[PDB]
């Protein structure tokens, strides 16, 4: 019923849902089992956390190499500067190397300051499709994965998260002839929510993300206007529940 | 410069970093689709001339006269070199003459996947009914829909030619 | 093909730099060109896969010196190919490389995608129906290490003349200790942001009727 | 001097940039939510309905 919840929220009619419905679930299973697969044998898909480590290692890295670097001193250790100078001769040297230093820590903390601010960036985005994405239904295009999103669930990952969108693709389509609307008596016809096709021989009304027809009736139509305005109305015969029932 | 370190290495390993980052803003914006798809020029669009946002072939430079217009009116050598762009502006023009070819053809239906097919009054009689206004009234007043639609399209390109006010943003 | 005064004997840029000049000893008017200069670049594949390198001079055409001159600069070691595939190395001006046909490093610009012409008409209209349940992975990243200096000991490792030079250098150490202090708060304030929002602990029942989701 | 001219360079750059980043993902939401598709969202695609 989840499920059908969101085909409605797709305006899919769930119908759909229980007549396909081991379909659903052995289409969702080889799902699981391709992202397995893809985990598995194909590690190049973590970048995101990998670059994240790497760039936190290179700066560590090349603020621990900053310290055997002389800049411009007579050596880098201060051990050897405090067993060869004096007190009042160490100055200027002990000096160099503290503003070396110093200039190098600021680097650094300027660096984890600003990677800092764009990681707290991302992680307002991931909060919010945590949110959306797995907390509740989405209608954004292309914010909580590809196509028509259903639902998504998410993973524990080493200073991060994966989501896993449940995600709805149409997958098999056909040329149609269709018209925006029908004459039947000089009364008009529009669909309530549709479109109105033909295969060849009938004017159908179906939905727009399955195709099943309708037979077109004013329990299915919207009956309003004339049959003078609209670009491209057809004549058929609306049918009329009524007249079988009098 | 040698006794003073690694600087050298950190600020050039931070510059392509940006250079790098500058080449992922752009792909995540325009690599939107992966189909590059194709206006058809046959004008059955109800009479909403396209004229200005659609790619022109009478021109060799593929795109628009509003993108021609927005670059004709926007405008060392000691190791300061200016990379050059991974993208050119020729690509990004058919990226979104692919993307205009996808919203006049398929409307939203081609971003699950694979384009549908839908005529341009059905995808605005859609639109209509998604804001919550009753699909009627886009047939009954699609001429003055159009009017107005070409207007406002003439009003934005007088008001881009005459007036460089919202172009300093990008400056 | 610029032009002095009968004085002017040379002239700055606009970046004050020394650009034209006229010689002291002929009354013509000269100009000073910067060198060819340009940045070492190296396609290649990865250590794992092969040995082969294509080597890309930024900016400048094949001066010193498979003579492939781009937009980006000069390129040789590479193949140039008329079938443009998708971009798999970035190097510039839409123009990648890759390793293809046995096999060896090509040049390539990069094509834009499948082209398709979708059909259209007046009344044709694709309507679906079959359809697919794929399930798409995204990954973001949410937290960073925690990472505290002591500056002091950083900069000073157990001294007493640098402590005394130290402190007479105002609380720099202070800033940056209380700078990383933030950072480290707020990195666990992120991930209180992004997981901690149920304040119930939820779990299955071990009746696993789930319509056959596995 | 000129190193320490040069690194502020490099750290306004890498700030600019960061902006840059920051309005590349909302044009990027754009053409996913106002191009793409139809957005509910008030004011997230322009004036009006
Ligand atoms: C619909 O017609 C077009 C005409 O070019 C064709 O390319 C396309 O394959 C057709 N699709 C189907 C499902 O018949
Ligand atoms: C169109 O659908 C109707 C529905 O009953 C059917 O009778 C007719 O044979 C169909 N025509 C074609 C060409 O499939
Ligand atoms: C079919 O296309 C033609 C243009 O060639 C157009 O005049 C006609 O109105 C279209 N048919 C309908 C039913 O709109
Ligand atoms: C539809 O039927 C009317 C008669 O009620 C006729 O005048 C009109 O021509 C028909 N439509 C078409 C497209 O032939
Ligand atoms: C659209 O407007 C342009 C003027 O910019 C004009 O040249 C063209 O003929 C018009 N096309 C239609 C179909 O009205
Ligand atoms: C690395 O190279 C060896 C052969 O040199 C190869 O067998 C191996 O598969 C490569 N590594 C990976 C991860 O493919
Ligand atoms: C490089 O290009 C310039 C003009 O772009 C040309 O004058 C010069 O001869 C070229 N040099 C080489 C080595 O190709
Ligand atoms: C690419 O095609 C042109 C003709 O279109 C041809 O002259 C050229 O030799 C081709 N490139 C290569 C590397 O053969
Ligand atoms: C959809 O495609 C699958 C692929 O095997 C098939 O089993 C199923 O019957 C199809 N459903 C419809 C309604 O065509
Ligand atoms: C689910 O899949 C796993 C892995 O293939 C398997 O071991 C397990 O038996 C399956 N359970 C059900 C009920 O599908």
């Amino acid at each position: 019923m989840q499920m059908a919840y969101r085909f409605n929220g797709i305006g899919v009619t769930q119908n759909v849902l229980y007549e396909n419905q081991k379909l659903i679930a052995n289409q969702f299973n080889s799902a699981i089992g391709k992202i397995q697969d893809s985990l598995s044998s194909t590690a190049s898909a973590l970048g995101k956390l990998q670059d994240v480590v790497n760039q936190n290692a290179q700066a560590l890295n090349t603020l621990v190499k900053q310290l055997s670097s002389n800049f411009g001193a007579i050596s880098s250790v201060l051990n050897d500067i405090l067993s060869r100078l004096d007190p009042p001769e160490a100055e200027v040297q002990i000096d160099r190397l503290i503003t070396g230093r110093l200039q190098s820590l600021q680097t650094y903390v300027t660096q984890q300051l600003i990677r800092a601010a764009e990681i707290r960036a991302s992680a307002n985005l991931a909060a919010t499709k945590m949110s959306e994405c797995v907390l509740g239904q989405s209608k954004r295009v292309d914010f909580c994965g590809k196509g028509y999103h259903l639902m998504s669930f998410p993973q524990s990952a080493p200073h991060g998260v994966v989501f896993l969108h449940v995600t709805y693709v149409p997958a098999q389509e056909k040329n149609f002839t269709t018209a925006p609307a029908i004459c039947h008596d000089g009364k008009a016809h529009f669909p309530r929510e549709g479109v109105f096709v033909s295969n060849g021989t009938h004017w159908f009304v179906t939905q727009r993300n399955f195709y099943e027809p309708q037979i077109i009736t004013t329990d299915n139509t919207f009956v309003s206007g004339n049959c003078d305005v609209v670009i491209g109305i057809v004549n058929n015969t609306v049918y009329d529940p009524l007249q079988p029932e009098l | 410069l040698l006794q003073y370190g690694s600087f050298c290495t950190q600020l050039n390993r931070a510059l392509t970093g940006i250079a790098v980052e500058q080449d992922k803003n752009t792909q995540e914006v325009f690599a939107q689709v992966k189909q590059i798809y194709k206006t058809p020029p046959i004008k059955d669009f109800g009479g909403f001339n396209f004229s200005q946002i659609l790619p022109d072939p009478s021109k060799p430079s593929k795109r628009s006269f509003i993108e021609d217009l927005l670059f004709n009116k926007v405008t060392k050598f000691n190791g300061l070199t200016v990379l050059p762009p991974l993208l050119t502006d020729e690509m990004i023009a058919q990226y979104t003459s692919a993307l205009l070819a996808g919203t006049i053809t398929s409307g939203w239906t081609f971003g699950a996947g694979a384009a549908l097919q839908i005529p341009f009054a059905m995808q605005m009689a859609y639109r209509f009914n998604g804001i919550g206004v009753t699909q009627n009234v886009l047939y009954e007043n699609q001429k003055l829909i159009a009017n107005q639609f070409n207007s406002a399209i003439g009003k934005i390109q007088d008001s881009l030619s005459s007036t460089a006010s919202a172009l300093g943003k990008l400056q | 093909n610029k032009k002095f005064l009968p004085f002017q004997q040379f002239g700055r840029d606009i970046a004050d730099t020394t650009d034209a000049v006229r010689d002291p000893q002929t009354l013509e008017i000269l100009d000073i060109t910067p060198c060819s200069f340009g940045g070492v670049s190296v396609i290649t594949p990865g250590t794992n896969t092969s040995n082969q390198v294509a080597v890309l001079y930024q900016d400048v055409n094949c001066t010193e010196v498979n003579v492939f001159q781009t937009r980006a600069g000069c390129l040789i070691g590479a193949e140039h190919v008329n079938n443009s595939y998708e971009c798999d190395i970035p190097i510039g001006a839409g123009i990648c490389a890759s390793y293809q046909t046995s096999q060896s490093i090509i040049a390539y610009t990069m094509s834009l995608g499948a082209e398709n012409s979708v059909a259209y008409s007046n009344n044709s209209i694709a309507i679906p129906t079959n359809f697919t349940i794929s399930v798409t992975t995204e990954i973001l990243p949410v937290s960073m290490t925690k990472t505290s200096v002591d500056c002091t000991m950083y900069i000073c490792g157990d001294s007493t003349e640098c402590s005394n030079l130290l402190l007479q250098y105002g609380s720099f150490c202070t800033q940056l200790n209380r700078a990383l202090t933030g950072i480290a708060v707020e990195q666990d304030k992120n991930t209180q942001e992004v997981f901690a929002q149920v304040k119930q602990i939820y779990k299955t029942p071990p009746i696993k009727d789930f319509g056959g989701f596995n």
